[PDB]
RNA sequence: AGCUAGUUGGUGGGGUAAUGGCCCACCAAGGCGACGACGGGUAGCCGGUCUGAGAGGAUGGCCGGCCACAGGGGCACUGAGACACGGGCCCCACUCCUACGGGAGGCAGCAGUUAGGAAUCUUCCGCAAUGGGCGCAAGCCUGACGGAGCGACGCCGCUUGGAGGAAGAAGCCCUUCGGGGUGUAAACUCCUGAACCCGGGACGAAACCCCCGACGAGGGGACUGACGGUACCGGGGUAAUAGCGCCGGCCAACUCCGUGCCAGCAGCCGCGGUAAUACGGAGGGCGCGAGCGUUACCCGGAUUCACUGGGCGUAAAGGGCGUGUAGGCGGCCUGGGGCGUCCCAUGUGAAAGACCACGGCUCAACCGUGGGGGAGCGUGGGAUACGCUCAGGCUAGACG
């Protein structure tokens, strides 16, 4: 399955997450076709989400299914507005 | 040479000469002893320096030098090898180290210890 | 961590007063005065001309015992201006001083930079609101450095800032003293600073 | 500090080893690598296969020792 | 795009098969210098068309055998003894200096 | 055999340099003419011309040196340093144009074979194409 | 130094998701090779890591990709996918029970035990975050992972106080007996208040779920913390671990006593055989500093394998010469082609790292964002000065 998912890339109880396109079947930390969105949960930053929203609807246009949080995280970035 | 010799014949890549066979790339090697044997220096030197004829678990059978003013060592008596090429002695490539296994510290030895394993001064 | 002991024995070692005490390293007292030879066995020996290395070794050690700085530290930091654009002298002697317990110093919110040090380490200082507690934090351009509201009031605080009350500060710092507070201007130049001292020898000695 | 343990007993000079070392057959037993001592060396001092001489001997190794007395 | 290369005939003792002198001329990468440097090719020829002392165009292919991944595209010149006879004489002293 | 014929060329003017001689002949060629011309722009060289020793075309290249200077060793100074081939024969050395050497931090040239002509390193550097550096001068 | 007989190619077939000597029948006798095969050794490879001015060199830990193997070997099956790490069959090797016929195994998963060894961690808690799989979903499963524990193992941060304080206590150590050192160091006064106790106290966690709205978008709601009562803040609050190397030269730093070529130090030159600035100790110093040194290894420095950038009359080094094959290399002029070569454009060069800028953790390490570079390679165009290559000429080389 192409996934548009999280992936770890910060630190011990600093982490950071890159909104991501990949297979499922990958290493979270896994080769991973395109970076487009990334998150920082502690908000530590004023821009802690910020996403490429056409590449993500492109993305998802061609079969790529979001997980829960990933999902919730594009919702927030508005990838889901057809207004 | 020329740059046509060069790419015929390739240049000759130094390989360096192993100085310590204590094996592996093993910075320190244990071993059991056979004879604590006092040898002779070389030729502008004279002295008896102090050596043990060790067998290693390496599986070498080497001779290694012994430091400190007063020494301890025995027979089976089980130590502990760092190497350092002595410069009198031939045959020797290798120091015991001092304050660890079998080979106990120099006693009162109380200026540079760190080399010969002594504990600190215990001052009261 | 720090040097921490006898202060004034590095001074006579180096040849020139330096002001680790503050005062007494302005009165007839700093040992330097009355006694300019080294501290040791051999002070009013005859002093063998010194060694190139040597030298550079020595102007190194005077540089470094001015902050106050392990000599890791001192390491880092000539690296950091060797990989930055620019005179890496100036810029390494600017990096110097933008350390925080410096900066304390030379606004004379304290005496010492030991003490300025010490100060930053107890969380008697505020930089732009946030208190800061590391000595070797990174004052840069634009930055306002105060006392803080539970130090304010603190005796020895008090006693420094009357010191103060008129004593000049550098082209590059401007406090305010009422206030009790203390804004960076400018990054400070090696024409800014009466550094008793040659970088340039520091450097030739590291670049090993 | 010194190993207070230099034993100093007597021999009989047994063979010419070369460069200043010598069997030299012990009055209290065996026969050792006995070097000539550096005082020795200084003085001259031609040792003979034939001579009473007092060695200098490690407990360590006492099959090997250092010459001290000249005949 | 498929690869193309540019070689001469050394072998026509095969049915339905040719082989193929490619001949490289490229730098050393640490000595500067150009070295012409060469690889054989097992190529197909569908007809038994091209001949001995022929410099061709050599595509490559879907594999048709275990060391034969090239058909030849199309003859460039004819007749060529020369480039070949150089490589004769090569396997020919092969052959001596040993023993 | 003349084997390389550029660099005897620069051999010859060394030479030639080396001893105060106003003028050497070399056996004549369209790019060693071209060098000669970009030489003479440049400043190293009075100038050249075609001649015929032998009725065989043959190049004047005349040479320029600095004044008398005073006291021991009195011989002029020399206006060429150094030359060197660098593009050997076997030893063909290519460059890129960020990769064109500021041959002696922008004093002496290097001569380089582009495209665009036989020509020095500033005019490659402006028309922004490297080459074969053949040589270098200071 | 030659190697190859399913070996190289063919026809026809099998087998495969698919090409193919993958296999099989038959025919042909090739195929590779010194432009380094086969044979032996060594070895996962790289993105990279360190070093280095760079070109290079070494290395490939962790992190990212791929390969390859799951006691050793062989084989299939199933399935989209395996020749199948916690599936199967079979043999060997091995441990375990056996009512002797036979079965059970596989930690190169986390943890740990044992062994080897110089040397390497807790039989830790959690599904909270991320991700995985199943499932409508709840939710389960999860030694992936999140974290804590141990080890100065590395890096970074901080503390072992600061302000005063003698023309200079004591103690210790030199001394030319006057003095000098340790050293403003201490002691003592002032000030602060790491430790430490109490008070609170998280970010990380908004979704999946429910309802409005069509189960769409959008909106409101609730559940949900291993870390962890931790980070961190608020109050009080004690001056509150300094160690190690060296001290002849390199190389920073000198005196005294003991010792007497001994005991010893040493990385090299070497010091020591009675006045040791090289030994043991003591002061003094100097360098680092919660580390410091030793050893092992690698690079440097070694422009000591030299491309950048070595040489070869005598130092190592011109083969004994000749002819000659591959190979390398090549005069002048004209034209094409444009392979080299150069140039532009773009594709690619994943991320992380390394560079620059900013931002976050009290700084930094660490990490996040953004950007550039980037050797090399592909594709399209261009350029012909220079190699190459074709074609023609020339007489300065060569040959007659
Ligand atoms: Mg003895």
């Amino acid at each position: 399955m192409v996934k548009i998912r999280l992936a770890r890339f910060g630190s011990k109880h600093n982490p950071h997450y890159r909104i991501v396109v990949t297979d499922a079947r990958r290493k979270r930390d896994g080769k991973y076709i395109e970076k487009i969105g990334y998150y920082d949960p502690r908000k530590t930053t004023p821009d802690w989400l910020k996403v490429d929203v056409e590449r993500a609807r492109y993305w998802l246009s061609v079969g790529a299914q979001p997980t829960d949080t990933a999902r919730r995280l594009l919702r927030q970035a508005g990838v889901f507005r057809q207004e | 040479p020329t740059i046509n010799q060069l790419v015929r014949k390739g240049r000759e890549k130094v390989r360096k000469k192993s100085k310590v066979p204590a094996l592996k790339g093993a910075p320190f090697r244990r071993g059991v002893c056979t004879v604590v044997r006092t040898v002779t220096p070389k030729k502008p030197n004279s002295a008896l320096r102090k050596v043990a004829k060790v067998r290693l678990t390496s599986g070498y059978e080497v001779t290694a030098y012994i430091p400190g003013e007063g020494h301890n060592l025995q027979e089976h008596s089980v130590v502990l090898i760092r190497g350092g090429r002595v410069k009198d002695l031939p045959g020797v490539r290798y120091h015991i180290v001092r304050g660890v296994y079998d080979a106990a510290g120099v006693k009162d030895r109380k200026k540079s210890r760190s080399k010969y394993g002594t504990k600190k001064p215990k001052e009261a | 961590g720090r040097y921490i002991g006898p202060v004034c024995r590095l001074c006579r070692r180096e040849g020139v007063k330096l002001y680790l005490k503050g005062e007494r390293c302005y009165s007839p007292k700093c040992a330097m005065e009355r006694r300019p030879y080294p501290p040791g066995q051999h002070g009013q020996k005859r002093a063998r001309r010194p060694s190139d290395y040597a030298v550079r070794l020595r102007e190194k050690q005077k540089l470094r015992r001015i902050y106050g700085i392990s000599e890791r530290q001192f390491r880092n930091l000539f690296e950091e201006a060797s990989k930055k654009k620019g005179v890496t002298g100036s810029v390494f002697l600017g990096l110097l001083e933008s350390r925080l317990d410096n900066v304390v110093y030379r606004l004379g919110f304290a005496v010492s930079r030991r003490q300025a040090r010490q100060l930053v380490r107890h969380g008697h200082i505020t930089v732009n609101g946030r208190r800061v507690d590391l000595p070797s934090y990174r004052v840069r351009p634009g930055d306002e450095i105060a006392v803080a509201e539970k130090s304010r009031n603190l005796e020895l605080i008090r006693q420094n800032l009357e010191a103060m009350k008129g004593r000049k500060v550098g082209p590059w710092l401007s406090l305010d003293v009422e206030g009790m507070k203390g804004k960076f201007l400018r990054l400070p130049d090696r024409e800014d600073l009466a550094l008793p001292v040659n970088e340039q020898l520091v450097i030739e000695f590291y670049s090993r | 500090a010194k190993e207070k343990d230099t034993i100093r007993t007597e021999g009989v000079v047994t063979e010419a080893l070369p460069n200043a070392t010598f069997r030299v057959k012990l009055d209290s037993g065996p026969e050792i690598l006995a070097y000539i001592s550096g005082k020795m060396r200084m003085h001259y001092i031609r040792i003979l296969p034939g001579d009473r001489v007092v060695v200098e001997i490690t407990p360590y190794d006492p099959t090997r020792g250092r010459i001290v007395y000249r005949k | 795009p498929k690869k193309v290369l540019t070689g001469v005939v050394v072998s026509d003792k095969m049915q339905k098969t040719v082989t193929v002198l490619v001949e490289r001329q490229f730098p050393h990468p640490l000595y500067g210098k150009v070295i012409k440097r060469s690889k054989k090719y097992l190529a197909h020829d569908p007809e038994e068309k091209y001949k001995l002392g022929d410099v061709v165009e050599i595509i490559e292919s879907r594999p048709i055998s275990k060391r034969k991944r090239f058909r030849v595209l199309r003859l460039v010149e004819s007749g060529r003894m020369d480039l070949v006879e150089k490589y004769l004489i090569r396997r020919q002293n092969y052959e001596s200096l040993s023993k | 055999m003349l084997t390389d014929p550029i660099a005897d060329m620069l051999t010859r003017i060394r030479n030639a340099t080396r001893v105060y001689k106003e003028s050497t002949d070399v056996p004549a060629s369209r790019f060693k003419e071209e060098i000669l011309r970009i030489l003479a722009r440049e400043g190293f060289i009075k100038g050249y011309e075609r001649v015929d020793v032998d009725g065989k075309p043959y190049l004047r290249v005349y040479l320029k040196y600095g004044p008398r200077r005073q006291g021991p060793d009195p011989r002029p100074e020399q206006v060429i340093h150094h030359i060197r081939r660098i593009s050997k024969p076997g030893r063909r050395v290519y460059v890129g144009v960020k990769e064109i050497p500021r041959v002696r931090r922008g004093l002496g040239i290097a001569i380089l074979s582009t495209s665009k002509g036989v020509l020095t390193d500033r005019e490659a550097r402006k028309l922004g194409v490297g080459g074969e550096l053949i040589c270098e001068v200071w």
